[PDB]
């Protein structure tokens, strides 16, 4: 908890600052899957297929 | 203009191969058909295979 120190002619000013340097990751693609679907389905089996 | 997946290939096999362990414990047969006698015909007798 912090409550302001405001009052009607109260300011605050910086006098010194940080240079910060955060993180952000992003996923950006997926494995490029691609599926035989009859060979999932029925692989080595033309009664199957 | 593109590339285009037309089929999918898979290679064929070229041979099948079926394996066994050696081929030990038979069961004795000459124990009866190959046997010295043979029980009465009012009395025929009974050995496990």
């Amino acid at each position: 908890e912090n409550s302001v120190a405001y009052s009607n002619n109260s300011i605050a000013i910086p006098t010194n600052f940080t240079i910060s340097v955060t993180t952000e990751i992003l996923p950006v693609s997926m494995t490029k899957t691609s599926v035989d679907c009859t060979m999932y389905i029925c692989g080595d089996s033309t009664e199957c297929s | 203009k593109g590339i285009y997946q037309t089929s999918n290939f898979r290679v064929q096999p070229t041979e099948s191969i079926v394996r066994f362990p050696n081929i030990t414990n038979l069961c004795p047969f000459g124990e009866v058909f190959n046997a010295t006698r043979f029980a009465s015909v009012y009395a025929w007798n009974r050995k496990r295979i």
